RNA sequence: UGCGAAAGCAGUUGAAGACAAGUGCUUGUCGUUCGUUAUAAAUGGCCUCGUCAAACGGUGGAGAGAGUCGCUAGGUGAUCGUCAGAUCUGCCUAGUCUCUAUACAGCGUGUUUAAUUGACAUGGGUUGAUGCGUA
């Protein structure tokens, strides 16, 4: 923000503010306050606004007003990039906007993926909401409905500079996912940092993976170890799982590339921290980014998906048990356990509940008509929930359309006991929701993309008083 | 700040006279570094042989380790020292196998190798452009 | 608005043998001075008390060294033939020295004229004299008789008690920490005897088996003694009357041992054995007794000493050596009208109501290539980066920096050759390491593309190709030859 | 968890009262104290002969024994060892009841006999308890009577349950505090259960409830860690303390199949969760928590067996799983013999690992939902694939395809339904049988291109296909699950070059390179050698299982001349590889005089 | 743009209208429409609140620097030259050998697992800017 001081024609700066301005304004009889309006053009998926009003004698913030940020996978409804002097990839040129405003509605009219589910997690010991945004992370309360804290997760040209022009083309790292421990005592992340453009190293995306902690009552996460280039070189980690509270008290994790590797890691008290404890090798030659991962509650048991197929694995050994592979229909989207006994597996074309103590397949349920190529592989994932106690929740979203596909959606929620069984309920909401979770009551929290967290759940004395108070 | 930065490649928690087979047992045993680089001082590739091959095959396993380490802190003595490590390999292969863990034991050989392999095919393209470079203006 | 991120200093993967907070304490012994003796130095022994001064035993005289100083300050030359020890008393008032003679010799420290007491402990000779920790009085003597006698400072016409039933030289004395009444002494048969005072005495409570000749018995707590013989150095619990560790890494004879605790360092306790093969190397007892650091010397080490805990000064690191030389490492440690005027800036507010702070910390000064980027400079910070004693890493980030930033083009435009070659001087050496190999590339094939045609009319850049073209072809051949380790290994596993 | 053999303590006395042996286990009593996981001695009661005491290892052997009369039924025993006044002793109380006329209490000490005492007691014996730290003596009465003795059998406290007819009392210990419940039997098939809090009073009250629907005639009952279970009818309840209340009901369908009457049943715990049952000779190891059979034995040279007791690991705090437990074996022949057995248990981990696959207890795809949007009978089948004609292809095609509107030759994702195994199989069956030969029909294309071919048909499947090279060449593709065992002989008997590249291409995709390497290492030396002459006479697929086999073959089995021509080939290879890197990243990339015409 | 793995495999980037400039014609544009899954460039760069000195605790290191004609392995030059070799008591690279404030980089010591203090009137004015030091 600069302000011009017209007699002399010099200025006064404002910088590092959190987007680019929109509006400005000053506000009061003596010009006490500024009101500004930030951008946040980082989320292409959608307009992040943010309500600034700064103390004029200062220029401290007097109170910064804005809603959960989330990230959607695509563009939803009608967003549109703010005009630069350049059309790159968070912003229109002056022609490209009229183009850009058709091209994306016959993006959401005519094309089949319609995949705008976002990622979010729930703190276990505070209840917080975490959004991972574009290279960093805000961490909203919805008890109170207000941002708590925004904080950068990643290097990069995050609020060293305002890019301008070609910098506008930079692309800062992404952070794809965001995982708690049981305890919650450590916060685990998973970066893509890109490679500028027109050089030789052009095309290797860098891969992180890293282990923060905090105190319950500092607010800041810290930094505590770094992985680069975790599982080879150009690899990525499609999944994450952190360990249940029986193995190392919480303080593990899996994760899961598309070559169907998986590793161990634990934090180690004598070295400080965490340390590769195990291995398997991504030795045969398949890429499928469609991956789930489940871990039995007492740990001795764990359950990869790859693919098409199913595979049991010791914890022990880290190995198949000496049925350990079932095969499936199609790609496996999502496997969790409701309880130790059942394990519901989602494929791409339907929905099945397997007991393994039988080995056998009790209930499945078509989901074809609904999941056909709507979502990219691993957003059932998050389009599906799992209680630890009562039940599961499958989450449904269907455009309407009226004599040609509309804009305006409609979603339903389906409350499943274990097995799939019964359906305890059977709920309509009006709008796509984005993401459905279990937060660690009972209830059920979800987000819609406008941006709303529901939840789905279970005498003269007395004359003289008044007088002397308008006084 | 302090954080440790690192890689998911670190398995690391998971017949002839003047043979220096005696000197290099005992640097190995008592952890001299001064003894043992007299004896990584030799570069005659039959002596090289000849200490490995007399060499009891449980010391071999910590002398890949300590190469491993050299290695990786100094990158000019790569070239000497795989010598070294090529006959450790190649003499005491039978009691490499038959050893419970590897990776563990051998993590640091593991991360130097992957660390220089991983370069290879961005050097080439290097190569490549160097070499058409130089081309032009030496036929210019 | 938000204060402006410091540039991150590049940090590759951590590569093996990394600096540990234990090395790092223990480098810090640096200033070494070597004395020459005219004898082997055959024991060391710090004062308990301040200044803590140490004595050497040499030859037929003790020395005192001053701690501050290090140079002698006190000289003992009464005795006539060698001496074999000079430990202090709890208090530090006195020093008792044996003889080969047999005779005993307690003198008052820091006043080698006076002589207090002379014991005839026995015709053999004397080889351990040491006061008892617990109680003052009572000094413990050990000689070749195979008898260690416990006498009285009052007394010194009989000893208090006669420990016995040692087959060979008692050459080794401990008394146990918490336990006054106990006592240990450890003889060349290998064996280390427990005798209890209290008691009638003179036959061990038990005998616990080393299986080498013991060189020194030391108690590092309560419950724990440690004990060096042989070639290795074993931990016994008395509770238990078991080893409980066993450390052989040393190649000769261990020798001497000394344990300081509750210093200043990382760790919490230290261990140092000499070893008989110019090794001294300290062990930390809380992990497991494990290595973590040593020192060598000319030749082999009789005798080690470390200031004690309480040290209140520098801290000195002592090593023995039969040659004669002596080895120290040492850790070092207006007017009144005017100030009447300005008179309140002592003040803290301690008795006021509101106490206010807006002044912000000071951050560490910036450097020049960081004060350019931030100012967007890009090709003055390019310039820095490539400047006479620069950090190799502090280089990498620079580089790194402008890449990041997408200005690497933008860096190179308004260069000739006389301005390019400081970056291909470094790409000519960056080239070999194996973190700045990637970014050499990429900053090598953009000038490349961007300068062809300087090339081909500059011919002091076309060398600065010829051997950077020869390094290149260097590299390659070293990451084809690591893959071919990796396959051969791959074959083993 | 596994189940070894019983070994044979003692031979039991022929006696009457032990010649019924579905009564046989109530007249043998095993003491509490000396029966447990670290003790190698057991002490028993043999009703009418003695009470023995009987070292366990290294070999069975009788310790101490002594007599009692014939007429007499132990009713209550147990055995402990302690410091009385000190001198380590061993004290031994038994309660012998003579013909309902006579109850005696009787204890002993002995010297590790010091003392002999012997009282009458109201009523029937029925659990008996040892306090070696107070050098107390505890007997609960079947009146109801809880009588606090001292090792002199001088009564201390007396305290009433208000209840008759005691049926049930168990000892245990919780938090270093002595605690006893027992279960009252009452009308209309109801049960008084109290808890009890052994500390002015020594005994107090904890809990006191009425049960409805608990009966014992046909109940095997037994307690373990806070949990009481009864067997009964084929389904075990539990029910959790202090107020015993139902928390689980299993059913067991193994025990549902036996007549009443006949079949004799016994039932012991032997740690957490986890129970041992027997019916006739064979023998369960059971965990109630997932409800899994993770062992059976069955005694095939004895007509039944009972167990008596076994020794309980507190599995959440022992690392030990290796356990004993003691049960009465009676052999088949005209002469039966009973015999006492014991028979080492390892229970496990108790973990989900041991109890997966194990359950004792024995798809249609469905509507999402029962009801303006934007879209994205098996039986009666085979019945008419069934009465075909054999070698009819054409009318075999036309009712599969017809029938199942399937539309293509090759699986899609719109025959979802048709996902059956079951109805698969059945099929696979019929095209089996139908057809033999050199003709198909084209509904085997079709369920080799299914994701869920059944995995019992895979094998030899290729072998089947051989004949035919296009059905050969599509299970190669697609079929699932094609064992690996298979693929590598095929890999190294088929010539034909393109065949070689598939099978390379399917084996490195669906199998590690650790498993593949295990099998080739079974090849034999010969085809190997033939497989390398190949490659020096998709390519990386074929060198990269290449390699794969010099690991396999290893290093003493390499031969110097043959290694001679695969180094120079491979040598070829990396210069032609570095060069074709070279062509692909270059593919990738004034005068102060001069003389001039000018143009007019 | 679609699919997929990240590699890649297929496929697009059209027409009308209006305006400006140059000469009805040519070119370029679009805060205009229809249809298809579908270079840049107006001299224009980010504030201030406290600096300096000396310590301490973890985290990294290619160590920061100086010698040793002491060893090991290479590469290579001037002149002469009977091609065998000579003088420069040749040079350079790497390792080793000796040494020092770990001497090098970074984060923190508002409470943290751990770890700090001290100096200054944070002003105004005059002179020197051919400043000061060095070759």
């Amino acid at each position: 923000m600069s302000l011009w001081q017209l007699e002399t024609n010099s200025q006064q700066f404002l910088p590092r503010l959190n987007g680019i301005i929109i509006d400005c304004q000053v506000l009061g009889p003596q010009g006490n306050y500024y009101s500004l309006i930030l951008q946040m053009t980082e989320n292409n998926s959608n307009s992040d606004y943010q309500f600034l009003l700064l103390n004029a004698s200062d220029l401290t913030s007097k109170l910064s007003i804005n809603g959960p940020l989330p990230v959607f996978n695509s563009t939803i409804k009608h967003i549109q990039q703010p005009i630069s002097a350049m059309n790159t990839k968070n912003s229109n040129s002056i022609t490209s906007l009229n183009h850009s405003k058709k091209k994306q509605s016959r993006k959401l009219i005519k094309s089949r993926r319609q995949d705008f589910t976002t990622n979010v997690e729930i703190n276990p010991i505070n209840k917080n909401l975490y959004f991972p945004h574009i290279s960093a992370v805000q961490i909203f309360d919805f008890y109170k409905n207000e941002q708590v804290n925004y904080q950068y997760l990643t290097s990069g040209v995050n609020n060293s500079m305002g890019k301008v022009r070609f910098e506008l083309n930079l692309q800062d790292p992404i952070i794809t996912d965001l995982k708690f421990t049981k305890d919650g005592q450590w916060m685990i992340t998973y970066e893509i940092e890109y490679p500028p453009n027109d050089l030789l190293s052009s095309k290797d995306l860098t891969h992180i993976l890293k282990f923060w902690t905090k105190n319950d009552n500092e607010t800041n996460w810290n930094l505590k170890t770094k992985v680069i280039n975790p599982h080879g070189i150009s690899v990525p980690i499609t999944k994450i799982l952190p360990s249940p509270r029986s193995v190392n008290n919480s303080q593990g994790c899996l994760t899961a590339d598309n070559n169907g590797g998986l590793k161990f890691w634990s934090f180690d008290s004598h070295e400080s921290n965490w340390c590769l404890k195990k291995i398997s090798l991504p030795n045969f030659n398949h890429f499928s980014n469609s991956v789930s991962l489940a871990w039995s509650q007492d740990g001795s048991l764990i359950f990869h998906g790859f693919d098409d197929k199913l595979q049991i694995l010791d914890f022990d050994t880290f190995k198949k048990f000496e049925v350990s592979e079932f095969t499936l229909d199609s790609e496996i989207q999502t496997v969790k356990l409701i309880n130790d006994t059942n394990l519901i597996v989602a494929t791409r074309t339907t929905l099945n509940a397997i007991n393994l103590l039988r080995g056998q397949v009790i209930n499945s349920f078509d989901l074809y008509p609904f999941v056909n190529g709507v979502y990219k592989n691993g957003h059932m994932d998050r389009l599906i929930t799992c209680d630890e106690r009562t039940g599961n929740i499958a989450l449904v979203i269907n455009q309407q359309l009226t004599d040609v596909p509309t804009i305006n959606y409609k979603s339903r929620i389906i409350i499943f006991d274990s097995d799939l069984s019964t359906k305890l309920g059977n709920f309509t909401h009006h709008e796509y929701i984005s993401w459905i979770g279990w937060n660690y009551d009972t209830d059920f929290i979800f987000l819609d993309i406008e941006s709303t967290l529901g939840v789905v759940g279970t005498s003269n004395s007395d004359i003289f008083a008044e007088q002397l108070h308008k006084l | 700040g302090n954080a440790r930065v690192t890689s998911g490649d670190n398995f690391k928690h998971v017949t002839t006279t003047g043979t220096v087979t005696v000197i290099l047992s005992q640097a190995l045993q008592s952890n001299d570094h001064s003894l043992l680089e007299t004896v990584l001082n030799n570069r005659d590739e039959r002596v090289i042989r000849d200490t490995i091959f007399r060499l009891k095959p449980a010391l071999a396993v910590i002398l890949l380790e300590r190469l491993a380490e050299r290695i990786a802190r100094q990158t000019h003595r790569q070239g000497p020292l795989n010598v070294w490590v090529k006959w450790c390999l190649i003499i005491h292969g039978g009691y490499l196998v038959s050893i419970p863990n590897l990776m563990s034991t051998l993590s640091s050989l593991h991360s130097t190798l992957k660390r220089r392999s991983d370069l290879l095919p961005r050097l080439l393209a290097l190569d490549a452009r160097l070499d058409c470079t130089i081309n032009k203006f030496k036929t210019l | 608005s938000t204060a402006r991120p410091r540039i991150i200093t590049s940090k590759a993967p951590l590569l093996p043998q990394q600096t540990t907070p234990e090395q790092r304490y223990w480098r810090q012994y640096t200033s070494a001075q070597l004395v020459k003796e005219h004898n082997s130095v055959t024991h060391i022994s710090f004062n308990p008390q301040h200044p803590h001064d140490f004595a050497v035993t040499s030859s037929t005289r003790v020395q005192i060294f001053s701690s501050r100083t290090r140079q002698v300050i006190k000289t003992f030359s009464r005795f006539k033939d060698v001496v074999y020890s000079a430990s202090f008393r709890s208090d530090g008032k006195l020093l008792c020295a044996g003889d080969a003679t047999g005779l005993v010799s307690v003198y008052d420290s820091y006043n080698p004229r006076t002589i207090l007491l002379s014991i005839n402990a026995s015709t053999h000779p004397t080889h351990v004299t040491k006061f008892h920790t617990q109680d003052n009085k009572i000094l413990a003597t050990a000689s070749d008789d195979r008898v260690t006698r416990l006498w009285d400072i009052s007394n010194a016409y009989e000893p208090q008690l006669e420990l016995t039933g040692a087959t060979d030289y008692v050459r080794t004395l401990s008394f146990i920490p918490a336990a006054p009444h106990l006592v240990a002494t450890g003889s060349y048969d290998g064996l280390i005897r427990l005798y209890d005072t209290r008691s009638s005495g003179s036959t061990p409570i038990y005998s616990l088996n080393h299986d080498q000749p013991v060189e020194n018995v030391i108690a590092v707590s309560p419950t724990q003694i440690v004990s060096c013989g042989g070639n290795n150095f074993k931990v016994w619990d008395l509770t238990s009357n078991k080893k409980l560790y066993e450390r052989g890494n040393f190649n000769k004879a261990v020798t001497c041992l000394d344990y300081v605790e509750n210093f200043d360092s990382p760790m919490q306790s230290a261990l140092i054995a000499s070893s008989l093969d110019g090794h001294v190397k300290v062990f930390d007892p809380l992990d497991n007794f494990q290595v973590k650091f040593g020192w060598k010397f000319s030749g082999p080490v009789l005798s080690c000493a470390v200031s004690p805990s309480t040290a209140q000064g520098n801290r000195h690191l002592v090593a023995g050596l039969s040659s004669g030389l002596l080895a120290i490492r040492t850790k070092k440690k207006k007017s009144n009208n005017f100030q009447r005027m300005m008179r309140g800036s002592e003040y803290q507010g301690d008795q006021e109501h509101i106490i206010h702070n807006d002044k912000v910390r000071s951050q560490r000064r910036m450097r020049a290539f960081e004060r350019n980027i931030n100012q967007f400079k890009w090709s003055e910070a390019l310039d820095n980066a490539f400047v006479p004693g620069m950090a190799k890493e502090l280089t990498l980030t620079v580089l790194q920096e402008l890449r990041k930033r997408g200005k690497v083009r933008v860096a190179l435009y308004g260069r000739d050759e006389s301005t390019l070659e400081p970056l291909l001087n470094w790409c000519l050496k960056g080239i070999e390491d194996v973190r700045s190999a990637s970014i050499v590339a990429d900053w090598v094939a953009v000038v490349l593309e961007l300068y062809g045609n300087t090339l081909e009319s500059s011919p002091v850049l076309q060398e600065l190709m010829i051997d950077l073209k020869t390094k290149v072809r260097h590299e390659i051949h070293k990451s084809k030859e690591a893959q071919r380790i990796e396959g051969m290994l791959q074959l083993l596993t | 968890p596994s189940l070894s053999q019983p070994f044979r303590l003692a031979t039991l006395p022929k006696i009457a009262s032990l010649s019924n042996f579905s009564l046989q286990a109530d007249y043998v009593q095993v003491a509490d104290g000396t029966f447990n996981e670290s003790t190698n001695n057991i002490t028993l009661g043999i009703s009418g002969s003695s009470i023995s005491q009987y070292i366990i290892n290294p070999t069975p052997k009788l310790t101490f024994d002594y007599p009692i009369p014939s007429t007499n039924i132990i009713t209550a025993c147990n055995a402990e060892k302690g410091q009385a006044n000190k001198r380590n002793v061993e004290i031994w109380a038994f309660g012998l009841m003579v013909n309902k006329g006579n109850y005696t209490l009787n204890v002993i000490t002995k010297a590790l006999f010091l003392s002999q005492y012997k009282i009458k007691a109201k009523a029937k014996v029925m659990s008996i308890k040892i306090d070696t730290k107070n050098s107390l003596v505890i007997a609960i009465l079947q009146n109801g009577l809880i009588e606090i003795f001292d090792f002199k059998l001088t009564l201390l406290h007396s305290f009433d349950i208000s209840y008759d007819n005691l049926k049930y009392a168990k000892w245990f210990t919780e938090n270093g505090t002595e605690y006893v419940f027992v279960l009252c039997p009452l009308q209309d098939d109801k049960v008084c259960y109290k808890l009890l809090e052994l500390t002015s009073s020594p005994i107090k009250e904890l809990s006191s409830t009425i049960i409805e629907g608990f009966s014992f005639e046909n109940s095997k009952l037994c307690y373990q860690f806070g949990k009481l279970y009864k067997l009964n009818q084929g389904k075990i309840y539990i029910y959790s303390l202090p107020h015993c209340q139902l928390q689980q009901v299993i059913e067991f369908p193994m025990v549902d199949k036996l007549s009443p009457g006949d079949d004799l049943i016994s039932f012991q715990p032997v740690s957490v969760n986890r129970v041992l049952l027997t019916v006739n000779n064979v023998i369960y190891l059971l965990d109630l928590l997932h409800c899994s059979t993770l062992s059976q034995r069955e005694l095939t040279h004895v007509k039944t067996f009972q167990l008596l007791k076994s020794a309980v690991i507190n599995s959440e705090k022992s690392h030990n799983s290796k356990t004993i437990a003691i049960g009465i074996s009676t052999k088949n022949g005209p002469n039966p013999t009973s015999s006492l057995e014991i028979i080492n248990i390892d229970v496990g981990t108790n973990t989900l690992k041991d109890s997966l696959g194990k359950s004792f207890q024995v798809v249609i795809l469905k509507p999402l939902f029962d009801d303006r949007v934007k879209c994205n009978h098996c039986n009666e089948v085979i019945e008419k694939l069934s009465a075909l004609q054999d070698n009819d292809i054409t009318s075999f095609d036309d009712i599969f395809f017809k029938e199942l509107k399937i539309k293509e030759e090759h699986y899609t994702e719109k025959d979802r339904y048709i996902s059956d195994p079951g109805f698969l199989n059945k099929v696979l069956d019929l095209i089996f049988g139908k057809f033999s030969g050199n003709d198909y029909p084209k509904t085997l294309t079709f369920l080799l291109t299914h994701p869920l071919f059944p995995l019992s048909r895979t094998r030899n499947l290729l072998s089947l296909l051989r004949d035919q090279p296009r059905l050969f060449k599509q299970a190669i593709v697609t079929c699932p699950n094609l064992p690996l065992n298979e693929l590598l002989e095929e890999l190294f008997s088929i010539r034909n070059r393109e065949l070689l590249l598939d099978i390379s291409f399917r084996i490195l995709q669906d199998f590690t390179r650790d498993s593949i390497k295990q099998e080739m290492k079974k090849l034999s030396k010969l085809d190997v050698q033939n497989f390398i002459e190949f490659i020096t006479s998709q390519s990386t697929q074929l060198f990269q299982l290449l390699s794969l086999v010099l690991d396999s073959i290893g290093l003493f089995s390499l031969e110097g001349a043959l290694l001679e021509n695969l180094t120079l080939y491979i040598d070829k290879q990396v210069e032609i590889a570095e060069r074709n890197t070279e062509l692909w990243n270059l593919i990738d990339t004034l005068p102060t005089y001069t003389m001039e015409y000018l143009d007019i």
